[PDB]
């Protein structure tokens, strides 16, 4: 799977996470003030943190699963064994 | 809109060029012939820079070893005879850009400054000033008389595999590994325009002689670029061919590209039409990865291609004078359309 | 549509059941494998190259059934036989060769192949394709019918548990040295 | 609104010879 | 442990010095950059984090993950305009990567600035992107309740991807659509376009065959089989090399004669048979089916 597909497929996913539940320009300054809902941005912030948190804890679990000497080697032998 | 363009393409006809055959082979060096450069004033002799470091000068007509020159230490990655004045510039991984004088067969002036093993030299056509660029990711500009670096065209964010000096405003075309190419306001010390239409190392560039353009290579695609505006001109049909090492264009719009596959490509420079593939041979003892054309240039005539291959061979190619539109036509050109660049 | 086929078969007595067959084909709704099969059955009993073509269509289209693939194969090979022959056994074999449905298939192949140089080839195929071990026993037996080559085959099979010992023993009947080998190989197996 | 990535545009992709060969540069 | 303010300042300094030092050696270790930026974020000094990101970007633009991380960091502190501006900039830099565009899109969607997402989508599609972009856009424009302007983009989605899969997808959409008139209209359009660019300048015979089949079955659902028949005749007329086409036609005939079906289909089987090598079976079949001149000529052969 390429990063082309994995992007669109992850795009499709977070659209399902959405599916759960004005422009004003001063052309002299060039400042395009898009006044939008402050509640929705907060809902993005919390959701995005939660998504990253979910992933963060996902590694933590997978790190705590278990012919080596030190932390790295064990994993390096695991990088060899997967092949 | 794609259908329009495609239709237009099909309407036009890429002209027939005579195909090529392996005319001469020279097992001259004891290394890779990473540099080749041919005298543009007389079209008599062409020199080739080995990995041995002994750049050797070769007569065309006979084919014999005219003479060796060995002033460098490490692989002579590039050389460049100046038609304007009788000075053979060269350059190695030893960071030297030694300027030979052929009126004496010695070296005259070294150009110290380069931080890392310089890959390419290009002399300015209308000045006594030469351009050089290497792993430093910097295309320097030397005043020859005074042997100082005048200016340093910083910009590129990675080594700078080729360079081409032109006479116009965009005096330098800098082709880097950085998956870019640059045109420079040399006087300003600034890239006037920066084409970036490459996925990979832009590691083989060539100025067209009578067009004022420059073809560049990537891992596969071989764009051809019109350096007046700083505009694209033509995508090519290099879709399956290898990593292009060198890319010397002929006088008669016959753009050459040299494969790390080993396969000699051949394009109509105007269109992009791959009008000949030619899988090269290796010398009897070699290994099958070694057949890799690492250098290339055409004569003043344009009827002799010279190719510095890694088989320690300096292969030369004639266009067939027995050829016609029925006796060996091209490879039946077809724009593929499969989400393609054309 | 079965009902339609039946009524049609009865009162009109295969043209009413031919378009009934078409109806079944056209009923692209579920329980369609059965329908196709039934139609095929009727089409052979009511009586031809058209029929064969239909069969082929059914096969190609009903490949992701995972249910009566062996049966389907039988229908095909059988049909071919009726028309005619041994390449049709290879057709059946092919159908059978292409997990647990495929197991049944392979048994079908075995049956066909025992019914069958070409036989040898078939044996080689089926054997090559846990079930594999059983297949090996089959083809090894086949070799036993077809002394050196057979022995080799047996050995190969063994190399692929205790029912294999029995097979080896049997082979040894088909030789004192051979028996000694059997002891050797058996011992080796035990070691493993 | 006609400003989102105004720096990029498709005509840079377009080869200016593929349409019209012998576009004498 | 980290009690008072000045002490925290010292900690910040020391940490920075470490991070800075490690960056100095390997200017490129984006893992190290992004880690450092995370540190900045943690410290709740946003400006410094931004600076770090900028520097990181400069060092290596092509590393997409860095961009994503920066974006999300910006989002985190509800500094949405900065995120948006940055994302626009990312797009400008690397438009041909998709994940940036998708990141932008999701951001805007969550924002519920639906007009802007339409507008941007128009831009992205206009750059002749991957089919994926088009499809996602369509999904968005279907998730958007309306069914107009979508039509235009479908029309353009052919313009960028003249692929029969595109056409088929469009037809599928019209199947969802209530008005059947447009379905037929779309078919007519597609067929017309195929006709116009008849010569070898598109997809293979396969795609066209598929199209013809689809059309035929649509009509089959509809009333006018006369027109289907006409199309078939036209198709065989307009196109040579009609193995696929003939096959489809045969199938239709079977559905909707028998001798013909057996004949052409069987013949095809012989061709197929020939391709394999049951060559005897082929010849025999020909003999039976025939025409008899071609039976005996091909028999001889």
């Amino acid at each position: 799977i390429s990063y082309d597909q994995l992007a669109k497929l992850s795009y499709e996913k977070t659209l399902r996470n959405l599916a759960t539940q004005k422009v004003q320009k001063d052309t002299k300054t060039g400042k395009i003030t898009i006044a939008d809902d402050d509640k929705l941005v907060n809902k993005l912030a919390v959701s995005l943190q939660s998504e990253s948190k979910k992933r963060y804890e996902a590694r933590k679990r997978q790190m705590q699963n278990a012919s080596f000497i030190n932390d790295k080697n064990k994993q390096f032998n695991e990088k060899l064994s997967r092949e | 809109l794609i259908v329009n363009r495609y239709e237009k393409l099909l309407s036009q006809r890429p002209e027939w060029h005579a195909p090529w055959k392996l005319s001469r082979v020279i097992n001259g060096h004891l290394g890779w012939v990473r540099c080749v450069a041919i005298d543009p004033v007389d079209n008599e002799w062409f020199i080739t820079g080995s990995n041995d470091t002994t750049m050797k000068v070769w007569d065309l007509a006979t084919g014999k070893l005219k003479t060796t020159l060995a002033g460098h230490v490490m692989t002579v990655r590039d050389v460049a005879v100046s038609d304007r004045h009788p000075y053979l510039f060269s350059v190695s991984e030893d960071k030297t850009v030694k300027c030979w004088d052929l009126e004496k067969n010695q070296i005259i002036r070294d150009y110290y400054g380069h931080l890392s093993g310089v890959r390419t030299v290009s002399i300015h056509p209308t000045l006594d000033l030469i351009a050089t660029a290497g792993r430093d990711s910097v295309i320097k500009l030397w005043d020859m008389r005074t042997r100082i670096p005048v200016i340093t065209l910083v910009g590129h964010k990675g080594p700078i595999n080729q360079v081409q000096c032109t006479p116009v405003d965009p005096q330098v075309v800098s082709s880097s590994t950085d998956a870019t190419v640059r045109l420079w306001d040399v006087v300003a010390g600034k890239t006037m325009k920066v084409l970036t239409h490459h996925k990979r190392s832009v590691r083989a560039t060539a100025l067209h002689p009578k067009e004022f353009s420059v073809a560049s290579a990537c891992t596969d695609d071989i764009r051809s670029w019109g350096l007046a505006e700083g505009s694209l001109l033509t995508n090519f049909e290099s879709e399956k061919t290898g990593i292009i090492n060198t890319l010397s264009i002929n006088q008669d719009d016959v753009l050459f590209a040299g494969g790390d596959n080993g396969v000699l490509s051949f394009y109509d420079y105007k269109s992009g039409h791959k009008y000949q593939s030619l899988a090269t041979r290796e010398m009897v003892g070699s290994l099958e990865g070694e057949r890799s054309v690492l250098c290339s240039t055409f004569d003043k005539t344009g009827l002799r291609l010279i190719t510095g291959e890694a088989d320690k061979s300096i292969k030369i190619w004639k266009q067939d004078e027995t050829a016609t539109k029925e006796s060996e036509p091209g490879l039946a050109w077809n724009p593929n359309l499969s989400a393609k660049r054309f | 549509a079965m009902a339609e086929n039946f009524a049609l078969f009865l009162q009109n007595h295969v043209m009413e059941s031919f378009q009934v067959y078409e109806k079944t084909i056209p009923l692209f709704p579920p329980e369609i494998q059965y329908e196709l099969w039934i139609e095929y059955l009727e089409v052979a009993t009511s009586h031809p190259e058209h029929i064969r073509f239909l069969f082929e269509k059914a096969l190609k289209n009903l490949c992701s059934n995972g249910i009566d693939c062996k049966t389907i194969f039988i229908a095909y090979s059988v049909f071919e036989e009726r028309i005619s022959i041994s390449k049709s056994i290879e057709i059946l074999r092919r159908g059978a060769v292409i997990l647990e449905s495929r197991l049944q298939l392979w048994r079908m192949c075995i049956s066909k192949a025992e019914s069958t140089s070409v036989t040898r080839e078939l044996y080689q195929e089926c054997i090559q394709i846990s079930k594999a071990v059983e297949f090996v026993i089959k083809f090894s037996d086949f070799e036993s019918s077809i002394t050196i080559r057979a022995r080799e085959i047996l050995a190969y099979g063994a190399k692929l548990n205790t029912e294999l010992w029995d097979s080896f023993e049997i082979f040894e009947l088909k030789x004192x040295x051979x028996x000694x080998x059997x002891x050797x190989x058996x011992x080796x197996x035990x070691x493993x | 609104t006609d400003q989102i990535a105004k720096n990029v545009k498709l005509d840079d992709f377009i080869p200016k010879r593929q349409s019209n060969f012998e576009l004498s540069v | 442990d980290i009690l008072d303010l000045e002490e925290l300042r010292e900690y910040q300094r020391r940490k920075r010095t470490e991070y800075e030092g490690y960056l100095k050696r390997n200017r490129l270790d984006m893992g190290q950059w992004i880690r450092y930026a995370q540190f900045e974020i943690e410290q709740h000094d946003m400006r410094r984090a931004r600076s770090i990101f900028e520097r990181a970007l400069l060092v290596d633009s092509s590393f997409i993950p860095l961009w994503i991380r920066y974006i999300d960091a910006e989002l985190k502190v509800k500094c949405i305009n900065h995120a948006r501006n940055l994302m626009n900039r990312a797009i400008s830099t690397l438009p041909r990567v998709d994940k940036l565009w998708y990141k932008y899109l999701i951001v805007e969607e969550s924002l519920n600035n639906v007009e802007i997402v339409r507008s941007l989508y128009t831009k992205w599609c206009s750059l002749e992107p991957g089919v994926n972009a088009w499809n996602s856009f369509v999904d968005f424009e279907i998730r958007q309740k309306n069914w107009n302007g979508v039509r235009e983009i479908y029309s353009k989605y052919v313009m960028a991807h003249p692929q029969m899969q595109t056409w088929l997808k469009w037809v599928r959409f019209e199947n969802r659509h209530g008005n059947t008139e447009f379905t037929r209209s779309v078919y007519s359009l597609a067929i017309d376009t195929v006709a116009n660019l008849q010569n070898l300048q598109i997809w293979s015979d396969m795609e066209v065959a598929k199209l013809v089949n689809s059309f035929a079955h649509w009509e089959a659902a509809q009333q006018e089989y006369e027109r289907s028949s006409a199309l078939y005749q036209i198709a065989i007329e307009k196109w040579p090399s009609n193995q696929l086409l003939k096959a489809g036609l045969l199938d239709f005939e079977k559905q909707f004669n028998s001798i013909e079906e057996t004949i052409s289909y069987k013949r095809k089987m012989e061709y197929e048979t020939i391709l394999s090598n049951y060559d005897t079976w082929w010849l025999y079949l020909d003999l039976i089916s025939e025409f008899p001149k071609q039976i005996m000529q091909t028999f001889e052969k």
